[PDB]
């Protein structure tokens, strides 16, 4: 999971 | 927005859609390319091809369970492109590039047409 | 194999499937979550959720055009998860995390359940 | 396009  | 994003989600979705295709689960159209038949999901075809997007947004054609392609289309070229739609991988070879490019132009798959043009230019 | 791969293909496919959902094109099921209704594509739901995969591979349920979820399921939680299925982005907030995690457990969406568990643990 |  990432900060888009 | 303040959303988080799962990097592999789109790839995992596509992998599962290809597993449904493998297993003939919820396929809803047959594409006929002369003597050959290919089962697929209309939504995946529309998502990948400008021609299928136009076909299945038509108020009459959206309801067809069989679509016959132009007799000039090569079944192997179509097969290679259908596999690309469901996997992101294109089996481009010296022996098939002309048929693949012609099929991608007909199906309106601009990124494929682009890599075919580049590979052809490199051999000239 | 000796295939080439287009990096953005899976993401572009998912973006187009979400555009079809927006435009209500070829949606083939309504998911009912108490008083709310959500239109979707069975194949996308199956590709994202172990529960929908089981439902639409059942020889009787595969043919239903309406699926009613358990009355304990929160419509907002479902909405957030449906948006995640079609975009890879999860709108996880302090005010919705419990409903989102409960819904993802029910729908069998293991990566979502994982990020919810981690975000909850961090606040404890 | 890449070599996967
Ligand atoms: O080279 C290409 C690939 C391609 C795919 C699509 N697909 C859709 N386009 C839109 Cl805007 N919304 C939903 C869709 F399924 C249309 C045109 C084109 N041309
Ligand atoms: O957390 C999750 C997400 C999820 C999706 C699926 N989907 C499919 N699985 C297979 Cl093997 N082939 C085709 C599919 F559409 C099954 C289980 C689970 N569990
Ligand atoms: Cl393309
Ligand atoms: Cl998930």
């Amino acid at each position: 999971w990432v900060i888009p | 927005d303040s959303c988080i994003q799962f990097t592999r989600h789109a790839s995992d979705v596509l992998l599962n859609l290809n597993r449904l295709r493998s297993r003939d689960i919820l396929t809803d159209v047959v594409i006929v390319v002369s003597r050959e038949q290919f089962r697929a999901h209309k939504t995946v075809l529309m998502a990948c091809s400008g021609l299928f997007y136009s076909i299945f947004t038509d108020q009459l054609k959206c309801n067809l369970s069989v679509i016959n392609l132009d007799p000039e289309i090569n079944p192997e070229g179509f097969c290679i492109l259908l596999d690309f739609m469901y996997t992101s991988r294109l089996n481009l070879r010296e022996g098939n590039i002309m048929a693949v490019m012609a099929t991608a132009m007909y199906l309106q798959m601009e990124h494929v047409v682009d890599t075919c043009r580049k590979f052809i230019k490199a051999s000239e």
